């Protein structure tokens, strides 16, 4: 089996955030980390080799005697939101070589920017009643317990064309009387 | 590359008439491993004759051992009998007490 | 050089048959399917050490796999219920223990047809507020309603695709996070500079393709069936 | 009072007769314990020495996984050398390889090894480091700069330093009464004349435990080892080795020979005269 | 104890 941190780890852009994982079988023969963005396919990081594997801002080292991996992401950025899995290789108890797939931890970057958090009121092009509120730069939240308010997850833009890295987020409501300050 | 076998034929334990053995017969030094050994009993094949699992030296070539449990006889001859690609016809080598 | 994988969505009435299909190009022998459920990492379906042969994984039951060639391995659901609702992975390796390189992966929702509708879009236009004070513009579209959460939202300003300036939702949100047969929603951003939004011959549109029932599917309903619709929402510049 | 643990394998293509044959036997010191033939009706790790038959249904489900993934992994190889080679697939073709180590007595871990060869010649071998590789060919190169990008001469220096050195201990104290006993060669001459005036004395050692031995001929100069005869150490198949050496004498000169024998067992080298 | 072979050449 293979156990690796609970998470979520929410952490600032720049942070340098560590990943441990930890396999219980003593024979596992090869180990690596998987990065898997969210709604989309798992892809190989990068191997670990216990003499030290290092790639750029990322960096990971294997402990045989602990039994134990870590993955170390120096000068977080928003691109490295995902979930990061923990890939070890062990024989089965047949002659077959498989790899154990971890549950692996969800990480959310989000941006260190503008001092305007904000919502706006935006008008439907058809209707007269639907209304939508959003929000510029967060203080992580999704504090909406009104049993009739939505709330998306805050996207996380990275604009380079107008360099804004834009952290806004959608809420609406069926009701017609929808303050958006009142959501 | 191909090297011929070395072949030995003997017993366990130094011949004596009427006391239970084993003749051996023992290719060393071949290569392609595949090989056919029959141990003789005056001229004519042992059916039940065993053989070790194959294995191998520091130089890569195969060895391998094939033995019977037999009571040796002042005047029966027993032999063995090794045909290798490396060999135009099976070459026999008779059992010697003193060797 | 990768790993191909068809359908990306499906949509299974309870007993229904199916069966996804993969390939590969990389030249090797292993090839591996998967499962993701919420809650717990990939689990092995099947997998073929090389041609000719296919072995079992974690998860067998309710499933069977077919190694055509050193390229190919499909695996099909003879008979779908709700337990298999996940998102499949196939996936490739050189052998047993090398890197397995993964497929785009299909989404499978093995519910009652019934269930099956479609977005209901609606776009937003950007508020005078944020106008004065940022000079940046930004639209909002809102695709409400839509179980089968199978969509892929675009933008399209005067006719051609904008991949910049745009910010889709990167999961579709539950309407209920309680419920099970809840109803989903999707939301997006489109950022222009103010003046762009202002000049009145420019032109935007939300498009939310939507995968649900294929034209085959016996519609038994009041409602119109919920085919592999592309409902879509616009406005022009104010 | 050094060790070893080997294992010794051996794969056979044989074209228009199915998938290669594979065998594999394991060794402690001079002493096979364990074997793996896919020809066999059991597709199983099986016995070879008496110690190791109490071994639990673990080891031999897991021991036999891990041949059986061998011997998939050099039919493949099989396949991979003869494209390297660009070979017809007329013939059959050979896959050894040699792996193993060698703890001292008590000492510990003193050295790893993990060997290839193809159709007899040296392919690939991991150096004494444990951490290069030893290319014998141009299309051993390939492979050995494809291992060199995988680090796998790290998981057989974890292997050659972990699992072999425990399981060779361990196989060493099961087996004490068999492993660590030494048996010291009995000895004996002949005498036969070949002509009327020369003689072949035959030196002979027998029942020894160890396969080392040194059988060395000696006129009154102390060593002739031109003139000498001398056969390969062989099995007697109840785990002792056998050997002996042949000189040709003058008749009436026999006392000017001796012969001298050195082995283990022995507290010191035997003289051996008629 | 067997070794772990899997790599290929």
């Amino acid at each position: 089996e293979v156990e690796q941190d609970p998470g979520p780890f929410n952490v600032p852009e720049g942070a340098t955030v560590a990943f441990n994982c930890t396999y219980s079988n003593s024979a596992s023969q090869s180990f690596f980390w998987y990065r898997q963005d969210c709604r989309k396919e798992p892809k190989l990081l990068m191997s670990v080799y216990s003499s030290g594997n290092e790639d750029g801002r990322f960096t990971a080292q294997l402990n045989r005697a602990s039994q134990y991996i870590s993955l170390l992401i120096r000068d977080s950025k928003l691109s490295d939101s995902a979930t990061y899995l923990c890939v070890v290789n062990a024989h089965s108890g047949a002659g077959s070589y498989q790899l154990t797939f971890g549950k692996g931890t969800k990480l959310s970057v989000i941006p260190i920017q503008n001092p305007d958090p904000a919502v706006y009121q935006l008008r439907d092009s058809k209707s007269s009643d639907k209304s939508v509120c959003l929000f510029t730069d967060f203080t992580n939240v999704s504090q909406s317990k009104d049993s009739d308010v939505y709330i998306t997850d805050k996207c996380v833009l990275d604009m380079r064309s107008m360099d804004f890295k834009s952290n806004s987020a959608v809420a609406w409501s069926n009701k017609s009387d929808f303050a958006c300050a009142n959501a | 590359i191909q090297r011929t076998p070395k072949i030995q034929v003997y017993s366990r334990h130094p011949a004596e008439n009427g006391k239970s053995n084993f003749l051996n017969c023992y290719v060393s030094g071949f290569h392609p491993s595949d090989i056919e050994v029959d141990l003789l009993k005056n001229g004519e094949r042992i059916e039940k004759v065993e053989h070790s699992d194959l294995s191998f030296s520091k130089d890569w070539s195969f060895y391998l051992l094939y033995y019977t449990e037999f009571t040796p006889t002042e005047k029966d001859e027993y032999a063995c009998r090794v045909n290798h690609v490396t060999l135009s016809q099976p070459k026999i080598v008779k059992w010697d007490r003193d060797m | 050089a990768g790993v191909t994988q068809t359908p990306k969505f499906q949509v299974l009435k309870t007993g229904q048959s199916m069966t996804l299909q993969c390939a590969q190009d990389m030249n090797h022998n292993s090839m591996y399917w998967y499962r993701q459920d919420p809650g717990m990492g990939l689990r092995l379906i099947y997998y073929s050490a090389s041609e000719g042969t296919t072995d079992k994984g974690e998860v067998p039951n309710g499933y069977n796999v077919s190694r055509l060639n050193k390229r190919e391995f499909s695996l099909r659901l003879e008979s779908a219920a709700p337990s298999q609702t996940s998102v499949y992975f196939c996936a490739s390796s050189e052998t047993g223990g090398y890197e397995q390189y993964f497929g785009p992966g299909t989404r499978l929702t093995v519910t009652d047809l019934k269930n099956v509708f479609p977005p209901e879009v609606a776009v937003f236009e950007p508020s005078e507020a944020e106008i004065s004070h940022t000079q940046k513009a930004t639209l909002v579209c809102l695709a409400t309603g839509f179980y089968p959460d199978h969509v892929e939202l675009s933008w399209w300003v005067n006719g051609k695709e904008v991949h910049s300036g745009v910010c889709t939702d990167p999961q579709p949100l539950k309407e209920q996070p309680a419920l099970n047969d809840s109803r989903y929603a999707l939301s997006s951003r489109l950022r222009v500079s103010a003046t762009f939004w202002q000049n009145p011959r420019n032109h935007f549109r939300c498009q939310v393709q939507f995968y649900g029932l294929s034209e085959n599917d016996e519609w038994t309903q009041d409602r119109a069936k919920p085919v592999t619709q592309i409902v879509s929402a616009e406005a022009w510049g104010r | 009072g050094s060790h070893s643990m080997r294992y010794f394998s051996t794969s056979v293509s044989r074209p228009g007769r199915g998938e290669p044959r594979f065998i594999a036997v394991g060794y402690v010191d001079d002493t096979q314990f364990v074997r793996f033939d896919s020809d066999a009706a059991s597709q199983r790790m099986e016995p070879r020495a008496p110690w190791i038959e109490q071994e639990g249904p673990e080891y031999w489900d897991e021991e036999t996984g891990k041949v059986k993934a061998h011997s998939q992994t050099d039919r493949e190889n099989l396949r991979i050398a003869l494209r390297y080679y660009n070979q017809s697939e007329a013939g059959s073709h050979t896959l050894q390889m040699m792996f193993g180590c060698d703890v001292g007595s008590d000492g510990r871990f003193l050295r790893g090894y993990h060997q290839y060869a193809y159709d007899g010649k040296d392919y690939i071998a991991l150096k004494e480091d444990l951490r290069s590789w030893t290319a014998a060919d141009m299309a051993a190169q390939i492979t050995k700069r494809k291992w060199e990008a995988a680090h796998v001469a790290e998981q057989q220096r974890a292997y050659l330093e972990g699992t072999c050195v425990d399981g060779l201990r361990r196989y060493l104290e099961n087996g004490k009464e068999t492993l660590q006993r030494t048996d010291p060669p009995k000895t004996h001459m002949t005498h036969h004349p070949i002509s009327d005036h020369e003689a072949t004395l035959r030196c002979w050692a027998l029942g020894f435990y160890p396969a080392e031995i040194t059988l060395t001929w000696q006129r009154d100069g102390e060593d002739q080892t031109q003139d000498t005869e001398l056969v390969e150490t062989r099995p007697a198949g109840d785990g002792t080795f056998q050997k002996w050496a042949a000189v040709v004498v003058p008749s009436g000169e026999e006392q000017r020979y001796t012969c001298h024998v050195q082995h283990e067992g022995l507290p010191k080298p035997l003289t051996l005269r008629w | 104890n067997y070794n772990y072979l899997y790599r290929l050449f």
